């Protein structure tokens, strides 16, 4: 859940 | 009334309040053109949509009214909301342009899988938020009808919003892909099942090339329609076509999704049921054990009832336009 990266 | 300023971008005139700055064109088409912009009142990036030809016909004028009524009603954390709607017009007589402002959404669901592998925790949270938004939508007797990964916006905190109310075919329930019957709200649940399967495996679940190819792929997993479902299909030709098909049993999903969280596969079985009356609802799916880490039945609100009685009204262009103008005038922005 905590973090995702931009494309 | 704010101060407006006027500019031409991509040979489109944009006349917007001063609060919207640094407009950059990011899309165009028959529905209207969109600029990304900076909202100096909220400090957020926003999408500003200028409606194209909003009152050119009865059909267009009523569609403009329907979209504004719908967007004004949606007030939920997992659903796109109307930040602002405005016109440069000082009165109904010069009212010709409508502009809609929403949160600018950095990435959709297709984009986030391009640069990372989602964990099973990520998929639980994403699907939970989709179902939480759908519970709200469906409680107002609204159906999205076009859920797919490009209509789902996600930020860096894995927080999700449902956008853009009604490769599209790949997420469509078979009863609406081939117009078998009147739509249930659980056509959106079919789409969630297709999206969830794809997030779990990295593969599109039913990527058929035409309607028949896709229907055959669906029926191979879920089985051909039984007599109880056949009785609900009103088109006689559709019934005759389905009866011409070689019968196929439903498959065991656990043998198709080996290695996935068993509670994920169980929920998938409940969403991808062929008979839409037998599919799990959004409210019921939120209570499924797959979401035990996230489910809070005191924090899954429903909507106000939504009056759609305008849909059966038969009005002049200028009457739909006057109704739209009234809705622009009566708009109350959300709290900062």
């Amino acid at each position: 859940e905590m973090t995702l990266k931009f494309g | 009334r704010p101060t407006f300023y006027r500019q031409e971008l991509n040979k489109t005139i944009w006349e917007v309040p001063e609060r919207y700055q640094n407009l950059s064109p990011v899309g165009s088409g028959a529905y209207g053109s969109v600029c990304a912009a900076f909202d100096t009142k909220t400090g957020h990036r926003v999408a500003v949509k200028k409606l194209s030809r909003p009152f050119q016909s009865i059909i267009h004028a009523k569609r403009t009214y329907r979209e504004l009524r719908l967007l004004k009603h949606m007030k939920h954390e997992n659903v796109i909301g109307l930040l602002d709607v405005f016109t440069p017009a000082r009165s109904l007589e010069e009212f010709n342009d409508v502009y809609l402002v929403t949160h600018l959404m950095g990435a959709d669901l297709n984009n986030i899988v391009k640069c990372q592998k989602l964990t099973d925790d990520h998929v639980q949270f994403l699907i939970y938020q989709i179902l939480r938004g759908l519970k709200y939508i469906h409680s107002a007797d609204i159906i999205h009808r076009d859920l797919k990964p490009s209509n789902l916006a996600v930020n860096e905190d894995c927080e999700l919003k449902i956008l853009d109310f009604g490769a599209t075919r790949w997420y469509r329930a078979p009863e609406i892909m081939l117009n078998w019957m009147h739509y249930n709200q659980t056509v959106d649940i079919w789409s969630v099942g297709c999206i969830m399967a794809e997030l779990l495996t990295g593969r599109t679940l039913f990527p058929g090339t035409d309607h028949i190819d896709q229907l055959k792929l669906i029926l191979r997993l879920v089985g051909t329609p039984g007599a109880e479902l056949l009785k609900k299909i009103s088109s006689e030709s559709a019934r005759n076509y389905i009866q011409s098909l070689a019968q196929m049993p439903k498959m065991n999903f656990a043998n198709v999704f080996i290695g996935a969280n068993p509670l994920a596969v169980d929920l998938l079985e409940k969403m991808l049921v062929l008979d839409s009356d037998k599919r799990i609802t959004a409210a019921q799916a939120l209570a499924h054990a797959y979401f035990a880490q996230y489910h809070d039945p005191d924090d899954e609100p429903v909507a106000d009832p939504y009056d759609q009685s305008f849909e059966s009204r038969d009005l002049l262009i200028d009457e739909w336009k006057s109704l739209t103008y009234d809705e622009v005038i009566s708009f109350v922005p959300p709290p900062l």
